[PDB]
């Protein structure tokens, strides 16, 4: 018998590839220690999952501290040079 | 000291030398200008013991990602050290009198917890933001 | 007004989540503190029956729409701007009360032809 | 450790630039070229940077480098304050012209940092071998 | 101590050796500074059979589903020994004086509840929740 | 000082020289008219590296992108060494009294959290917004 | 003095020569009719250092385009300077007794803050709107 | 006085004569029956050299297009000069004892701010509208 | 900076080109074409005699604590010289609100090159090229 937990079975759950998504959206890092839970990264397997900040959109975004231009939140990948 | 006092578990310090056991009671010893001369040895490796223990098992973890001994770990272990020394001596003196010389210390109603009664404690509990529950959790 | 009142709808038109973070008079909370925080209630990462498990001492406030009239506020710069153009208030797609029909409406329409 | 860094490595700037990882890299480590447009982690004494990593790569991989002309946040290994000059320490952190070897540094201080803080600077020179 | 006293039970602390009682006892006599010399060996046999006991019965099961003993269970139970103890003395000590002087202790308040009471007791107390009601179940 | 006490960390504190340290242990005894003579080397030492560590682990960081100690950083310091000192000492005196006659000091006593406690702790507490909350962050 | 205590910053009271720093000792000096004369020259000086950078640290900078330091800050810096020197002899004395009589101040503080605590920081915070924040700002 | 205190500011009062000083001086010695004779001349100098520039920056410019210093400039100058020279010699005094007696005063635990420490600041603080913010303004 | 046209007087625009322009707080009082330098987090202050202090030119007046913005390095700028300078010569801030050659001043390295030469006190045009701060 597989439950919807079973290692056989994770690859059938919306909700394994839907958080393994939030997961790549969502970190700064390939250091999952400091940024998930035991819990988070037992159960959507995160150490196979490619966590590493590059699929973060905020990697990419202006963040200044004086924002003279109206500038912040601007996104890099978006140039006319990417 | 050689391991610092941050670095051991409670099975660590059991494992410890001599030697290495006293060099971090001679630090625990530095933050009293009375250094507890007069309390035994057994009862300041005891407090250290324990220190180390309520540490690893009541002030680790993380609330939020965020970890709950935020402080410097060291310091916090040897103030938590000291307030277990000065409940091993009775607790804080609020006035002492001798020969006609007699003192009277600004300690007052601080609290009633644990951390809040004595000095020493309540220098530990700004590493431990201050026993306050910021812990947050989300469904997935 | 017109640019005032899209404006506005922007700012105000939509409620705003507000995380308080920490005891009130109690251990204060840092800028990289808060970045852990945002993290677990980002926005864009939400969704409509996220639940919240915490301690006391996280508060999910929130800036509420604060309700203001624009749709009275466009009627009275469409009053003015159809008036001044000699334009009956209808041509703006805005109607009042009691110039629907009779004397009423038979004078406006006279006006204009 | 902790390891702390919920850190966006990009304060403001477009000039990033593409080179291969010649070794595993993390977010916001100084690095250099160790071959054709290949970048591995800047060594000490200031002949060796060309920018700052945005994201952690395995080695082999493609690598996004915040170079000069650029704003990042980036850990020190010393107390540092807006105004000092900071270079590659070697251990994957910045220090102070002041502390290395060398002469001249690389980025500038904007918001000071204490010891194993993350401080914000601009970057706005590069360093080789100039035997 | 070769079994430390979080590994017995009441049956099994009677069962013990005296040897083995002894070390448990000159354990708990670590935690104060006057080791409580005056008080004999069966008083505080008896304080540490009572504390056993009391954390098997009264400081023992889930909550939602952790542990109520949060905090290390040999320092609790040590704890809870040191607190009868010092009960079984009288309380604490607020103001000593005498022919060498007087000094008054920052020990006022205490709360109202046993525990509350001593500062051995206040130590224990937050191996435990603070004896704080955060347990949760449900219907399914 | 030739290294000032708010340029060294806790690692660099333990690098410096004893001349170095003996700098700023003497600056740190001008914050008292008794300079704490009686309270050895190692105590000033101790306080002096603790508050060094709390500095860098307590007190650092930005707080809605100002700096958390925004005050002089040599002078907080300085401050929090005193403060560390003073509760090495036992704590603020509210009163003195013997041969040379009686002083009772304007303490009041409000003070309950760690900072609050001594002289030295509430001017440094003014360096740090004094421990208000007014951190700010954003979505984009 | 010749330079006055309002014209000169941090760096420029280490830049004085010893008469000019004297000079403006000697006008601190008169704000008690003690002149707090037994404590050392280094101390004194090392309260006026921190005045000198305190001022320009947390009582500078504008508050709705007033400026935070509204009174004169010659007299500003001064009482601030008095203040320092204040608490490194303890507090203010509440009451004072001996072989020559004995009275009592009213020198009850106005509240738990620092600049409370003393009738110098009592006067200084009368200089800077009393602590208040009346910032207004706006978006363009 | 030739010239009287509320005509002299801070460079004029550096720009008289030392009679001219004296004569105001002694005004000021007028408002105690003890004239603080045991306090030098440079301290009641310095108290009314603060007193004035206290006065032109505190105590100056108008609320409502009223005068913010309502009542005699002679006398608020004079009263705010004897509060100075009060608190220089180091507050009020609430009871006095020795050989000739004891006595206590009705000084009765005023309030928080400067002003309301001590009888002269008190005098003065009724010609300041007791410190109260009747200002308004307008647009136009 | 001024241009004379009869009776006017017409301030000079101090940015030729590049887009190198960042927003930094005013410490003190500045005014348009002054080189600046980090004086604290995020705040900048009129440069110093010698090296060690230049982030950029001050494009506009502000009083003290306003947002300012600077043109940085990747700039050309028409900034106020208090010497002679040449095609080639290095420039480096001056001290009174002016640049000076390297070859005049104490340092080594200026901040930027003189692309247009102009005499003393006229307006020269420049391309700033580096930045300058604490090395001890
Ligand atoms: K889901
Ligand atoms: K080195
Ligand atoms: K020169
Ligand atoms: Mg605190
Ligand atoms: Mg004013
Ligand atoms: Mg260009």
């Amino acid at each position: 018998m597989q439950l919807r937990r079973s290692p056989g079975m994770r690859p059938m759950d919306r909700d394994w590839h839907q958080e393994r998504a939030r997961a790549r959206e969502q970190a700064y890092s390939s250091d999952l220690t400091s940024q998930f839970s035991e819990s988070e990264i037992v159960k959507y397997e995160l150490d196979t999952a490619q966590i590493d900040g590059s699929d973060n959109p905020r990697t990419y975004i202006w963040n200044r501290t004086i924002d003279l231009f109206g500038m912040n939140g601007t996104d890099v990948r978006e140039l006319r040079n990417r | 000291p050689d391991p610092s006092i941050d670095e051991v578990s409670k099975s660590d310090w059991d494992a410890l030398t001599t030697q290495e056991q006293d060099d971090i009671i001679s630090q625990v010893e530095n933050l009293s200008s009375t250094g507890w001369v007069n309390t035994s040895r057994e009862r300041k490796a005891e407090a250290i013991r324990s220190a180390i223990a309520e540490r690893d098992t009541l002030y680790s973890g993380n609330m939020s990602r965020l970890p709950t001994l935020d402080g410097d770990a060291e310091y916090f272990t040897l103030y938590l050290s000291a307030h277990k020394i000065q409940l091993f001596e009775g607790g804080e003196a609020q006035s002492e009198s001798g020969e006609g010389g007699s003192v009277s210390y600004s300690t007052g109603g601080g609290g009633e917890k644990d951390l809040q009664k004595t000095r020493y404690g309540r220098m530990a509990l700004e590493y431990v933001w201050e026993d306050n529950s910021i812990a947050a959790l989300r469904t997935y | 007004n017109e640019a005032a009142i899209n404006q506005a709808i922007e700012l105000h038109g939509f409620p705003q989540r507000h995380v308080k973070v920490g005891k009130e008079d109690g251990a204060p909370v840092r800028d990289n503190d808060l970045r852990r925080v945002r993290t677990i209630f980002d926005p864009r990462t939400t969704d409509a029956n996220t639940a919240y498990f915490t301690g006391q001492d996280v508060d999910v406030e929130t800036l509420e729409a604060h309700n203001f009239d624009y749709s009275a506020i466009h009627e009275m710069d469409m009053r003015n701007l159809t008036t001044a153009l000699g334009l009956p208030l209808e041509a703006g797609n805005v109607g009042a009360d009691g110039l629907g029909s009779g004397k009423p409406a038979e004078l406006r329409f006279a006006l204009l032809k | 450790g902790e390891h702390t860094f919920p850190v966006e490595v990009l304060i403001s700037g477009e000039e990033l630039r593409g080179y291969t990882a010649g070794e595993a890299l993390s977010a916001g480590e100084p690095v250099y070229l160790s071959g054709d447009y290949e970048v591995s982690a800047s060594s000490a004494d200031g002949g060796e940077f060309l920018g700052v990593n945005l994201y952690d790569v395995a080695s082999g991989e493609p690598v996004a480098l915040a170079g000069d002309d650029c704003e990042v946040r980036v850990e020190v290994s010393e107390q540092v304050t807006a105004n000092d000059e900071i270079l590659p320490d070697g251990l994957g952190t910045f220090e102070t012209v002041a502390t290395s070897a060398a002469s001249a540094g690389v980025a500038i201080v904007q918001e000071g940092a204490a010891s194993g803080e993350v401080c914000e600077a601009y970057i706005f020179a590069v360093q080789g071998t100039t035997a």
